């Protein structure tokens, strides 16, 4: 369950991450997303417990933002257009502002996974 | 408190058709559902018409229809839009089912909805057969003869189901006679399983484009998408009219007007159109029991896509190997159709077993695969963007 | 398989039916008909068609009555049971050449004459295929060979067809005074065959059109309408201002 | 009429390399059953070779059948 | 609108009437042609006729057709059998029907043939009033075709024909 | 007079929408049965039966 | 009233179930102020334009579909022949 | 089938004078009395009375 | 009801086939539709009852 | 009792033919019924 | 919460046969609702069955029912039961009423 994206293990080896970096960049300049002015972590799924409660965990100014950057991404889609070429999102603000906090959330649901399996070795 | 919402019945007609909060920016894409309720209703309506005029018997069947045809008062309109609507419940269905799979709409929260409609498009596909075995042509004789003889292949009580079904040893008045009353009965259960589709769609609302939350902005249903369905809707009936009042048997084979004569084996014996990629599945392989286990298999494998989609993206809007190898598959099945419908000759073997073997594969190998390595390269060049 | 069993592709032709507005030519309908009575009622059977069919299509009702009068029916019991004969009635069928399949099996052969009510549509080609095989009996090419009884006929599958050539020069003579040759009589034929398989063309034809304009003419309305009433919402206006602490 | 114009397209020079091929097998085609063997024939040459006549003559004498 | 008021109004409420007058002219055309099929078909229009031709049936004279499985005779009357069943008083007959009015020819009488007490097959010029007689259950039918005496309740029932020329069309 | 007459009379209340809409209607089949027998008749020219009646019934 | 139900994600109107919003400002017009069809054709010509150039090949490569299709008939014809059997 | 004396009820009305021989497969069931009413009705032959 | 009396709410006259010429003495519908039988057979008038 | 349908003023007497599809109970009678008779226990369950 | 107060099916059927408040005397006559229920189930269930072997034309109607009734395995049960069950189901319509 959950995604499985395996970035960790390729960046051991610097040779396969200066390899792949430029076909990382056009995927992501592919993927388009940047185009409706959107950040990555907006197009997480939040239909689970895990999500819902990091969403109660962010700062106001994080949240404010996030609801003016996903309705103007409807607003754009829902006339079929796209913001122009110097209002998209730029490598500099597209940072990850959602992984800590689930992260922290799943890090305690998963310690609670441990003392309810515990045995006694005798 | 208004009317609309305080009476029961006005209440439940409200909170499902007029007032019912919807995603702001969904495409034309999400009207086909109206359009199969619609094509269900008339092929309801025509077919309890239709009934009024019928005699289940291998005897009289032909016959009766041809009475149909060329005496009883408009008749021709009501056998061609049974048949012409009967071949547009499929394509609207493939394009139902393409736009749940292209979306990624069987993930959560509407799992329960996937699961509803695979077995509506099960009983569906079951239906169809019944109905169209009725006329009692060439083709639907031998055709019935070759599909219920498939029941051998279970291990035990192998023939024995085949006789229980044709009620005798070959195809007759009494399996004619099952097949007629069981054709009235199925979409019934059809209908309640879409009322029980509805139902279980409606607890959470429907998706958008973008595959994200939709809970920011909302419509209501009542202005706005009562009358981006009405364009559909006549476009459908202009493609059903133009079919019914010019080229009536359309989809129709020219080995289908002929009576079913038992002893002139035809030269190619192939069921309707819309179920052909089947039969090319179930044709390709060599073994018998594996052929219907593989002809099951194609149709029962969408209950496992759920847990067969790696992806933290849900859509093929913002994933450039979905959008690939979506169209790939979908080239795939065209291929599959084509191959199914033709002759089993030479080359055409080996098209048929690669084509299958590639739709085994697309549901099994492909998906997680680049469904992974989207989400590393995204994660890998945006880890990598500070530093 | 084979192309030699399989059969040659039929030839295209150009009929009144093809286009979209037309729709029966009904003079080569009475030529076809005629010529179906006195050249291919002693052997095909075409008990689908009834007498009150032709009455305003290519007959009137004097004329079809009179017709009718000629030929002879059973008409059930009477008084002390008995099974006696009674002439045509306008409500009766064509009357089929043979009693039963043995029988006609045992006439030609070994070959059953199939019923030509519903043959146009039966048939993978139309109209072009039976008006190919009709004028298509050629001398058999080197290498060949014909059994006795058999004829050869590219068109027909498997360059084998157990019928000797139907239709021959001046055959019959029109009432209209068309110079009867092999041709014209296999398309007068092929063209009242094509009206038996499906006699409602007129009129489907005549409907549909009104139809499809009345539906265009809907269809344009309700895009018109469907951009009119969105407006509201295509064309928002969304600002955001920045909530400082 | 319509066979009359088929042998006008037989000899035409629309089909002359498709003709020369059905004359060339009719001639071996002939010698070998003459000889004896039984396992050769060509209709398949006759068949393009007739479906070029009729495609010339078919259209050009429809169009004075009324 | 780059105009006044008052007109985008009417402009689209007219599109709307124009919407829905087509679309009513199409459903009323959609129903009635839908729900034609019930009524009779051209197969049992073919049957519903029956045709007789009198010019074969000479004076006293009895020809038997059938129409709708009910036959029905037909007896060219002389004067005689005319004037002695006008001459029957109305009121005496156990069902009390005329002649005059009860054929519209009286040199022609065209009855439903079928005993009226248990639909039975009567034999004609026969019984004790001269006409038709049922030996199935012993009751007889006069020459005017009413019951006289026997088990059968009602008079012989009247078919619906009309006369063209020397061709009667019975239904 | 202008287009107020016309929303006045006409849409103005629900009872006289729906009586136009009906009024309408019934002149439109009839407009369109119309327009199709013209467009059909004037499509078939010469083979008709009622056309070439004149050419078989007449010489018996 | 009835029960309480389970856990959903639409609610109703007011309780929809969103985050919370703050400054946001949203405008519109009446229908009948607005002249539909404005603005219609460029703005689609020009949608349709940038969708083929960007969407295009990942349906355009339909195209090997079509080749392995004539490929296959046309081999399958040409082996039931006179020549394809030697 | 066991074998019909008739071919047909025409040939049954003419030979028995204007009557109709009933089927007997589902005449018992039929009758108001069944075995009752057959068994008087085979048994109940008598001469008329006076009058 | 069904084990040992099948036809027990059965008239006697709906054995037989329908002639379409043999009258029966007395038409009537089923049981449970006779109250109403009786009400229309009641009023002299057609159309009032 | 399809006779009583007569009663109606206007359409009466050609109502019973429409429904009868002939001029007596025939095929087209029993075809209709039987249709129907298949049909309206549904409609009863949903009203139910 | 319960399982049956949470899935939306689970919950259609247990308001309505699991956790319903009803009167605490009703008597034996409010036992009728459940009769009409089970009658109509059972008439359309054996009615299903029935049209397997009905020919619907005049000419050829009676010889079907009889072939149904004699010739069938347990086909008198069908016919015998449908036309019992018709019957009841008037008789429990009139104590309802
Ligand atoms: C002037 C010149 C020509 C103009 C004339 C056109 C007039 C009529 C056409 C109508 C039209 O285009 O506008 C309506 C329509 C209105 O727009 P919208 O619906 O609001 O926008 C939808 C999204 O925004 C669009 O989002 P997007 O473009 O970002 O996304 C790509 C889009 C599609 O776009 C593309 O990538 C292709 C379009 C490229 C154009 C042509 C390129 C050729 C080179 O994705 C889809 O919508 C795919 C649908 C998913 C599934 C449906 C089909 C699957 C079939 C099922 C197969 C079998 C089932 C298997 C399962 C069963 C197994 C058991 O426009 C479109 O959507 C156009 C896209 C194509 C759809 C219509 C195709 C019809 C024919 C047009 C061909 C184009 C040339
Ligand atoms: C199977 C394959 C298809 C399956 C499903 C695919 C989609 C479903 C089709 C639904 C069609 C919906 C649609 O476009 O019509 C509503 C659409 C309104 O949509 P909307 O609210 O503007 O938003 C959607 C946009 O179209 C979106 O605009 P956009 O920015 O995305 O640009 C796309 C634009 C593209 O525009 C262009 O590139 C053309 C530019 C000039 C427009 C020319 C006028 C066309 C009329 O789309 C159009 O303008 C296409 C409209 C033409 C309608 C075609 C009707 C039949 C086609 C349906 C499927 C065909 C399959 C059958 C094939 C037949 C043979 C096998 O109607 C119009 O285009 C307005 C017509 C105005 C009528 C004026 C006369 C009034 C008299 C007073
Ligand atoms: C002495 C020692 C031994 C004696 C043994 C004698 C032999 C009897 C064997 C016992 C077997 C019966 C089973 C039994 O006892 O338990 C059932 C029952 C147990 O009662 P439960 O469960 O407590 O509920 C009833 C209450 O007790 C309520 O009782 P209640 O105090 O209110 O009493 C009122 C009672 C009045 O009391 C009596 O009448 C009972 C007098 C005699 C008792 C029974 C002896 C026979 O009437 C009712 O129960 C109300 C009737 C309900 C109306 C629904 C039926 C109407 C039918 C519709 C006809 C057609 C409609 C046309 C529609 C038009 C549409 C177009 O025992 C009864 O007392 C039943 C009484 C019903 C009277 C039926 C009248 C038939 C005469
Ligand atoms: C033949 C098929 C169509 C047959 C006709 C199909 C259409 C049938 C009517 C449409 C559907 C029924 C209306 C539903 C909405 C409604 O209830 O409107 C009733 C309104 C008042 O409703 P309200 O807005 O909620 O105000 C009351 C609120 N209180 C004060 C109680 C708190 O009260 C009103 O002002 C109007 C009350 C009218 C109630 C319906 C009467 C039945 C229709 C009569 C026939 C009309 C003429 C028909 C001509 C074609
Ligand atoms: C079972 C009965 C069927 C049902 C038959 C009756 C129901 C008709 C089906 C469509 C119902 C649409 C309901 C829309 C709400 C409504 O009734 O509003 C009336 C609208 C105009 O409403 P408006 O836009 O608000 O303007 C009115 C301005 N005032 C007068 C208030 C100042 O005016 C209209 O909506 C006119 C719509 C077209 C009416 C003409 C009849 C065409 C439909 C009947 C024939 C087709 C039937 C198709 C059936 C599938
Ligand atoms: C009630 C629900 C269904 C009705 C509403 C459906 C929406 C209708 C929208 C408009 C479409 C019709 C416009 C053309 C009208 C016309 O011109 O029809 C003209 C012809 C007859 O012409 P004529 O004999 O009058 O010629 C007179 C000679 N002088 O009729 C038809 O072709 C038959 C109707 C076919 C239309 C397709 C309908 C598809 C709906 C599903 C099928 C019906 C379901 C069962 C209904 C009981
Ligand atoms: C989803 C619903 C339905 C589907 C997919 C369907 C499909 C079909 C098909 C494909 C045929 C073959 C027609 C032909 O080949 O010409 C047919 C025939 C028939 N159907 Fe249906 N049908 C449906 C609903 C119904 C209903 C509800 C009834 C009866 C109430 C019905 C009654 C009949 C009858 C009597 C025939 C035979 C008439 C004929 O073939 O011309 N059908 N059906
Ligand atoms: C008679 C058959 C059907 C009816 C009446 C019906 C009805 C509907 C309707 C009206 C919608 C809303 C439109 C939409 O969201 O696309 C819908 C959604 C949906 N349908 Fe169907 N449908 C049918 C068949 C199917 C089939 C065969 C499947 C799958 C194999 C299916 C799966 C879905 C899914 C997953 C959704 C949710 C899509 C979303 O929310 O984005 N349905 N259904
Ligand atoms: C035919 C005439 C019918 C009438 C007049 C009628 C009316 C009623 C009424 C007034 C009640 C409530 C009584 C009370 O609360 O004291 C009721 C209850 C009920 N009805 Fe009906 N109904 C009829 C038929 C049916 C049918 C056909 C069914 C099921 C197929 C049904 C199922 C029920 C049930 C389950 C109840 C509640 C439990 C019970 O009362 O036994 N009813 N009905
Ligand atoms: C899906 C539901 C139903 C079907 C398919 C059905 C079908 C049939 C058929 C085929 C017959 C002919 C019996 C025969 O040939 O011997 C019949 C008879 C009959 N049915 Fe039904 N039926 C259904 C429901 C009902 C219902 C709900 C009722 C009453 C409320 C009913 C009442 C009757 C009666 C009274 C008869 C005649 C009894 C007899 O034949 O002896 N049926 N039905
Ligand atoms: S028919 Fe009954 S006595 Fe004459």
């Amino acid at each position: 369950m959950k995604p499985v994206s395996l970035a960790k293990y390729i960046q051991k080896s610097p040779f396969l991450t200066k390899l792949l970096l430029p076909i990382s960049n056009a995927y992501v300049h592919l993927s388009g997303y940047r185009k409706y002015g959107l950040r990555y972590d907006d197009l997480m799924l939040e239909e689970n417990d895990d999500t819902q409660k990091a969403l109660s965990r962010l700062p106001k100014m994080e949240s404010y933002d996030r609801v003016y950057r996903i309705r103007r991404a409807m607003q754009l889609s829902i006339e079929n257009k796209i913001l122009p070429k110097s209002e998209w999102t730029k490598p500099e603000e597209d940072y990850h502002y959602l992984r800590p906090v689930l992260a922290e959330v799943i890090a305690e649901r998963k310690e609670r996974e441990a003392f309810d399996a515990l045995i006694v070795k005798k | 408190m208004k009317i609309l919402k305080s009476n029961p019945f006005l209440a439940l007609a409200n909170n499902y058709m007029i007032d019912a909060p919807e995603p702001s920016n969904i495409s034309y894409f999400w009207n086909f559902g109206s359009l199969l309720a619609c094509v269900l209703v008339i092929q309801i309506v025509i077919g309890i018409l239709l009934a009024c005029f019928y005699i289940p018997n291998m005897d009289l069947a032909f016959l009766s229809v041809e009475r149909i045809v060329r005496d009883v008062n408009y008749g021709f309109l009501l056998r061609a839009f049974h048949a012409n609507g009967a071949s547009f419940f499929f394509i609207f269905l493939y394009l139902h089912i393409g736009r749940g799979l292209y979306y990624g709409s069987y993930k959560y929260p509407r799992t329960m909805t996937w699961n509803i409609g695979v077995i509506i498009f099960l009983l569906t596909i079951i239906t169809a057969f019944l109905g169209y075995c009725l006329p009692a042509n060439q083709m639907s004789f031998w055709g019935a003869t070759v599909i219920t003889n498939l029941l051998s292949a279970v291990p035990f009580i192998g023939d024995d189901l085949v006789h229980l079904l044709w009620g005798g040893f070959s195809v007759s008045n009494p399996t004619l006679n099952r097949f007629f009353s069981l054709h009235y009965l199925m979409p019934f259960v059809i209908a309640a399983l879409s009322v029980m589709h509805l139902i279980a769609l409606h607890t959470n609302g429907s998706s958008n484009p973008l595959g994200v939350t939709a809970n920011m902005d909302r419509i209501p249903m009542n202005p706005y998408y009562l009358i981006k369905d009405l364009i559909t809707i006549f476009i459908f009936l202009i493609g059903i009219n133009y079919m019914a009042f010019y080229n009536p048997y359309g989809f129709m084979e020219p080995d289908c007007a002929l009576p079913a004569d038992p002893l002139k084996t035809p030269m190619s014996i192939v069921p309707e159109w819309y179920l052909l990629p089947f039969y090319a599945i179930l044709r390709a392989i060599p073994n018998f029991q594996l052929g219907v286990i593989a002809m099951l298999l194609s149709i029962l494998v969408l209950l496992l896509l759920p847990l067969l989609d790696f992806s933290a993206i849900r859509g093929n809007s913002f994933n450039p190997f979905g959008k690939f190898f979506f169209w790939t598959f979908v080239a795939d099945f065209v291929i599959l159709a084509w191959i199914g419908g033709s002759h089993p000759e030479n080359v055409f073997i080996t098209i048929g077993a690669i084509a299958t073997i590639f739709y085994f594969s697309y549901f099994f190998i492909l998906i997680p695969v680049y469904t992974i390595l989207g989400n590393t390269l995204i994660d890998l060049n945006l880890s990598s963007i500070k530093r | 398989g084979t192309p030699k069993e399989e059969g040659l592709h039929f030839i295209q032709h150009d009929w009144p039916q093809s286009k979209v507005l037309s729709g029966f030519d009904h003079a080569s309908l009475r030529r076809g008909f005629q010529v179906y009575r006195e050249v291919c009622s002693a052997c095909h059977s075409l008990n689908l068609i009834a007498w009150r069919h032709l009455v305003g299509v290519t007959h009137t009702a004097d004329e079809a009555k009179q017709m009718a009068s000629e030929v002879e029916y059973e008409d059930g019991p009477d008084d002390e049971g008995n099974m006696f004969k009674r002439p045509g009635k306008l409500s009766d069928f064509l009357p089929p050449p043979y009693p039963n399949v043995e029988a006609a099996r045992a006439s030609n052969n070994g070959a059953a004459p199939p019923d030509l009510s519903c043959v146009v549509r039966g048939r993978h080609g139309g109209q072009d295929y039976i008006y190919s095989l009709l004028t298509g009996y050629t001398e058999p090419p080197a290498g060949v060979e014909v059994p006795d009884g058999m004829n050869f006929n590219p068109f027909f599958p498997g360059t084998q067809i157990a019928m000797a050539r139907p239709l021959f020069d001046d055959a019959v003579e029109f009432e209209d005074g068309t110079p009867a040759t092999t041709a014209q009589a296999a398309k007068d034929v092929v063209n009242f065959l094509h009206w038996a398989s499906e006699p409602e063309l007129d009129i489907r034809k005549k409907m549909g059109f009104q139809v499809i304009t009345v539906l265009t003419i809907l269809t344009a309305l309700s895009m018109w309408y469907k951009r009119f009433k969105w407006t509201p919402i295509k064309n928002r206006k969304i600002f955001y201002q920045r909530p400082i602490k | 009429p319509l066979e009359k114009m088929t042998q006008e397209c037989m000899d035409a020079p629309d089909c002359k390399e498709v003709k020369h091929h059905f004359e060339e097998c009719t001639a071996r085609v002939t010698k070998k059953v003459e000889q004896g063997d039984k396992s050769e024939d060509c209709i398949e040459e006759f068949f393009h070779l007739y479906h070029c006549a009729r495609d010339c003559a078919d259209p050009k004498v429809f169009k004075v059948l009324v | 609108t780059k105009s006044t008021g008052d007109r985008s109004r009417v402009i689209s409420y007219a599109m709307v009437g124009t919407m829905g007058a087509l679309t009513a002219a199409g459903a009323q055309a959609t129903v009635h042609d839908f729900l034609a099929s019930w009524s009779a078909s051209a197969d049992v229009l073919a049957m519903s006729k029956a045709e007789v031709d009198l010019s074969k049936i000479p004076e006293g004279k009895n020809l038997v057709v059938k129409w709708q499985g009910k036959p029905v005779f037909i007896r060219h009357r002389t004067p005689e059998e005319i004037q002695e069943a006008n001459s029957v008083d109305i009121s005496t007959l156990r069902d009390p029907q005329a002649d005059s009015d009860r054929v519209q020819k009286p040199e022609w009488l065209v009855m439903i043939g079928v005993c009226t007490h248990l639909g039975c097959v009567p034999i004609g010029e026969a019984g004790d009033y001269g006409g038709w007689f049922c030996p199935c259950h012993g009751s007889h039918y006069d020459i005017s075709g009413r019951i006289r005496r026997g088990p059968a309740p009602l008079n012989l029932a009247i078919p619906a024909y009309t006369f063209e020329g020397s061709k009667i069309i019975i239904g | 007079m202008a287009s107020s007459t016309i929303y006045n009379i006409f849409f103005r209340r629900n009872s006289s929408f729906y009586a136009t809409i009906f009024v309408s209607a019934f002149f439109a089949k009839i407009g369109f049965d119309v327009f199709t027998d013209s467009v059909w008749k004037r499509a078939n020219a010469g083979l008709t039966w009622d056309e070439v009646k004149p050419r078989f019934l007449n010489k018996d | 009233g009835g029960a309480a139900g389970g856990k959903t994600y639409l609610g109703w109107w007011g309780h929809l179930g969103g985050p919370k919003q703050k400054g946001i400002i949203t405008y519109s017009l009446s229908p009948f102020q607005q002249r539909p069809m404005a603005g219609f054709f460029k703005t689609s010509t020009q949608n349709m334009f940038r969708r083929v150039m960007t969407e295009g090949l990942y349906v355009a490569i339909f195209g090997i579909a079509y080749y392995i299709y004539c490929w296959g008939k046309e081999r399958n014809e040409f082996l039931n022949s006179k020549h394809g059997r030697h």
